[PDB]
């Protein structure tokens, strides 16, 4: 029916596009590295999912500079937990702040 | 009296010392050193006459001193003079106390035809003892939860008109479509057509209800202006009670003295506060009179307020630079000299938290690209019928914004050119989304 | 979207209606109605653009309409464009309110090189809802004892230096010789080199060792300018505890929102208040651009305050018909129409009280005829330098003015012609003053 | 001495100048009339200086559009209260004030 | 000495009056105060513990194995969420304190409602999910007494069990304000 | 760990830091810079250990550094650490937080067997957030006009016995003498 | 119905406290309101013999969560009333 605009449930950040390809994950990645921050992965349970503080996998990868470790330490946090959320961070540590933040898996 | 006791060229300013900068022209024929030097003089002690009483003090410790003048590019008649003023003339952690100072009474001296405050480095020994914003950037982020892109906002309109409920009608259509912010307008005070207890109550509802179908936390600056401090502190005190994140206030019609006692009400209840800039082209807008725009934002970044309107965007407030320039001193926390943007000193802020640079103003669907290169991550858009101006509705409108916002920034992150590829940043969007797609037939283009 | 929707020439204004007058010029080749109403819609509705949501009311009610066209005389691409505007659109009782709506955002818009706010009519359903002035002229003369000539006050120098010991020695000597009011200056808030309390408590005592001695009452006006609201009223409580009549404020630079909660403190407490007009050079000064000080001197008779600097007389702020035409406004109760004065609408004011009108700024003996044919018995007189710079202290100095202050009314009472014979007025007051007789040596001719 | 500015007690208007000649009141007076006020006379013991209310004598001469009787009122309050103030007032009775003010006996 | 010469429940009386000038006095090179007998009629004017162990054990429900606690670092430079973030993880873990360190007060880069709001919710996330009653020591020593009390009100209404002092650098007269401030608000 | 990431001979002071200075001698043959360098690290950050979290933050920002050492002059063991701190690190107008972040510590910190802070500089922008005297000389002499001269007091005594009444017996007498 | 009415001679008479009344009425609006599932209320009757009584009444019926409040301005005074209508602005009631 148009035009009748219906609430969607998002996460924030890319939640009105579709879901990223493989080969957007590579350019994001790749983005968040070259700014100098760190990546970091996270996930929940979708109903816990306003939670303040997520769930770390593992450890933040300080001073990491290669992309093909963090692709496949993705399918491994989906594998594990089929039905969570997997989010994608990048931590700035002079700022204090997360220059990223979207969700790549959305949960099975 | 004659001066030239002002004018000091061999004089270099202390690191506690007030600098400022004026554009300057005076009457046809008088040196540059003798109307600058009058400058330093009616903006300080404003002397010397001839009085027993002028004795009793060493009046060479607080008189305020002319150490430069350098010519102003691509103008004969005008100069710049730059002028130091002593820490001890000022009172700590005042705002309206530095101004009513340099401002207060030289404008109106007769023997300049033209002067333009423009620039002030402020000391860290005056910064430190001023309030500051009441969270900043980095705290209303993690308030909010927002990271990664800008925020989003919507003024509601009618301005004029509309009752309690039908007001947070509209208002709950915004945020369920895709934004975060709606806007009290400036003029929506308490009007017999709409009082404020009936609008803050129904507003309530309208976030309340919209924040849980989203799964987002939504906000809607309540403007607690008011005609007395007790009302706008009775009215900052309902609009926590009803459990809101964020206010609004009017900062140059309301006054430094009110803008500083609601900024440190925020912090002791921890409140957001954003800022409106009414009536600023009154003072600012013309090139040669007034102040400049850029010290009215200094001066609001050290009073408080966490977002301040900076506007304009038809297509923009227009150059760049000049706008880049102050954008720079509300958000970062050194800022070198350049001439270019009009920073005449280096300013160092510190550890003060920075100010979100809030855009408004008329932006339509083909703004974002050009609004997303220009002012970054750390901004605010705010526009009035950009979200309510779409054939489907108000819900259908945001969620074309946010559809547009959120593909221009996945595209700067990529290593795009956003203002330069901003037709397949959009078009290829909209394939996967008809809200946007009938977005972009309307305002074509 | 085009106008001549807010251009009705038929329209006849409401007694409810709050009026405006506007000087303005636009772009090349536009005619003059759409360019009036360009200023008549950006300053109410703003509109029309295209929405859904603008059809919820009925905005035929709240537009504001220009009535009237005329030409500037004297200049023939600028016109006086003359719009009327609901009673509804404002808040009751709110000046911040009523000047967000009018100048909030029109002097922004593109269209328009150059627009000047002159006149405002407001009606009596929006002035019995303000405050208005504390005490007014006939209250004030009540409470002070001083009855059939102007007050005479002077201003403390240095400005910047003085302790707080000092600066009541300063004071002390001119109450006692002939003056009855001293004034803080504007910079004096509480500097390191004299806090407040300290100025505040030596104050009271020249003040009322003053008065004992000359069996007269004295008073000093006590800046009551911060940073907050919480401590502008502590500073306001202190002064009352103290036992002082009058305090001070700046309206323009602490803004509407803190003068007129001071203002209405004042009614409670039975307090004075005089304000200054800080920074109105930077607004109210070039011809063509900004708000005239008319405007803003009707502002402040609606918030508060029983005195008004007006300045500015060296050898006067100089035309004189125009200074007169809102020296009425300031005082009568009803005023015609009259367009060498520039009153371009009638004004009646009903039963509020009138304010002082303060002349300052760098009056000698010599200016006594001059300011007494010009402003006659409701003003007040305040030199800086005329009490303190005589020859034997500040003591002799105010003798000198008291002398020739009532020399020069009981001429005009006697049928005289003060502002002609100005010189046998004086030289034959000298003949009975030997303070006199020798300030008018030194401040020749 | 000069120059030792010696504070000196004073009333309050016309204070700083020598007493008026009966010449002086005559033009006062015409004035006082001449604006629509009426006349008032008063007086005080010179202790009881600064009381807010003053001793009538005997009522305003309301409507009063002759000075010959005025002058003459004046001395009359004189020497029935030879060691009195005797002030002039003129009472503005659209205003409620008073636009004239000044002592005009001394107090012998 | 006799039990006139001190005030009753006045812990800043009985210093100042032993050792407030006898160390100065030049006949002695070496004076080390070893020992101090209180009598029981002084020890009953005196607040004491606000709770003590037993009540502890009580409220916190901890029994028969001593307490374990961490002290978040890095010290210096943390905000307020990363703060909570590592609060989060020592808690849900195993420990059941966390500790303010003593350096931790209100600096520019971590305001102090920022902190104790963040903290707040690390500690009410981490008692839920394992099922055991937690909590951090919130460090309320400020610059005049009028703002330590605030920051104790502050935490109290969070829902907080605990904050933390610094006795012997805050003073006595301080310390016992907020000893029986603890009494009659149940905090420790 | 094993500092000289707080020995930085070659760095200048801001105008915004707080600087300090400690007379020290630590443990027989440690060298100088070493045990400088734990005196700069235990009064700020006092690290590294190893953790994730401690990289969460910029910690070169927030260490203290020392970048002079100096020789006490009479003495060959002890030694002078000029040591900075950044104005970040400290409460504004709150002099309970700048001893407790100073000497809260390191005075029990093992490596030192003696430690003296001997002077701090304070940095306009910190003095200009504290309240200061309430009065100061120049005031309490115009609130009391006591002028050219010192200013005379007496100490009552005895100090344990006297009753309220007998107190303001002997008050009296040394006011009402001089 | 949506609303009940206090009879005017209802104020706190032995046989009927009105914390009594006021206590047993907001459970009867809040489970009628619940069962029909339609917004009701019951005019309070806060006429009192002094104005520190009558507010007393008003801030008890507004805790217990209450819509509307009743009063009689002939016999009360419309000084009390006018006290009455503009406590209602600042908190909400009818
Ligand atoms: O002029 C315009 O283009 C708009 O009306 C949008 O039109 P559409 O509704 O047709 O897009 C602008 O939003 C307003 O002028 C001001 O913006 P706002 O009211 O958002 O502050
Ligand atoms: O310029 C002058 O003529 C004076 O200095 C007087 O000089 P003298 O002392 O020689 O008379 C004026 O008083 C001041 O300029 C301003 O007035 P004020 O300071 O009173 O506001
Ligand atoms: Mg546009
Ligand atoms: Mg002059």
């Amino acid at each position: 029916t148009v035009g009748d605009y219906q609430t969607v449930a998002t996460l924030e950040t890319f939640g009105f596009l579709p879901p990223m390809t493989q080969d957007e994950i590579y350019d994001q990645i790749a983005y968040i590295i070259a700014q100098g921050w760190s990546p970091l992965i996270e996930h929940v349970h979708p109903s816990r999912s306003m939670a303040t503080y997520w769930s770390y996998w593992k450890l933040p990868f300080f001073g990491e500079k290669d992309l093909g470790v963090i692709v496949s330490e993705l399918e491994a946090c989906h594998r594990a937990y089929p039905d969570h959320h997997v989010r994608l961070v990048g931590y700035d540590a002079y700022t204090q702040s997360q220059g990223a933040c979207f969700v790549v898996f959305e949960g099975r | 009296e004659y001066r030239d006791t002002y004018w000091t060229p061999d004089y270099v300013p202390l690191d506690t010392d007030l600098l400022a900068c004026f554009k300057c022209t005076g009457q046809e024929g008088v040196p540059k050193e003798e109307v600058a030097a009058a400058v330093a003089a009616e903006s300080s002690t404003g002397t010397w006459s001839t009085v027993w009483s002028e004795l009793l003090v060493d009046l060479d410790f607080y008189k305020g001193r002319c150490y430069r003048i350098e010519d102003v590019p691509g103008d004969k008649e005008a100069f710049y003079a730059f002028i130091a003023y002593p820490l001890d003339l000022f009172e700590e952690g005042s705002v309206t106390n530095v101004l009513t100072s340099l401002v207060g009474n030289v404008f109106g001296f007769k023997a300049l035809r033209h002067l333009r405050l423009e620039d002030i480095r402020f000391p860290m020994a005056f910064i430190k003892t001023c309030p500051g914003p009441p969270n900043g950037i980095c705290v209303e982020r993690d308030r909010m939860n927002k990271y990664g892109r800008p925020l989003l906002g919507c003024t509601i309109k009618p301005k004029l008109g509309l009752s309690g409920k039908n007001y947070g009608r509209v208002v709950y259509e915004c945020l369920r479509g895709g934004l975060d912010f709606t806007k009290d307008d400036e003029n929506i005070n308490s009007q017999p057509f709409q009082r404020w207890q009936n609008r803050f109550e129904f507003v309530a509802e309208a976030v309340a209800l919209a924040q849980q179908e989203t799964g987002e936390k939504k906000g809607h600056y309540l403007n607690c202006t008011a005609a007395t401090p007790e009302e706008m502190y009775e009215r900052a005190e309902f609009a926590k009670e009803l459990g809101q994140p964020i206010i609004m206030h009017d900062y140059i019609t309301g006054g430094f003295t009110a803008n500083t006692g609601l900024s440190k009400w925020c912090r002791k209840n921890g409140m957001l506060l954003h800022i409106h800039r009414a009536m600023h082209a009154v003072i600012d807008r013309h090139p040669k009179h007034g102040i400049h725009f850029r010290v009215l934002a200094k001066c609001l970044r050290l009073s408080g307020g966490d977002q301040l309107h900076t506007g304009t965007v038809v297509g923009k407030l227009e150059d760049r630079q000049t706008t880049l320039g102050f954008i720079d001193q509300l958000r970062e926390s050194f800022i070198p000299e350049d001439r270019s943007r009009g920073n005449f000193f280096d300013q160092d802020w510190g550890s003060m938290p920075g100010v979100f640079a809030v855009a408004s103003g008329g932006i339509h669907v083909w703004h974002m690209p050009a609004l997303v290169a220009i002012f970054g991550d750390d901004s605010v858009l705010q526009f009035g019928g950009g979200t309510h101006g779409h054939p489907w509705g108000s819900a259908a409108g945001a969620a074309a914004n946010r559809v547009a916002l959120e593909a221009c920034v996945k595209a700067r992150n990529a290593g795009r050119e956003i203002e330069k590829e901003s037709r397949d940043i959009l078009m290829e969007a909209a394939k996967h989304s008809p809200e946007l797609a009938i977005a972009l037939e309307t305002w074509k283009e």
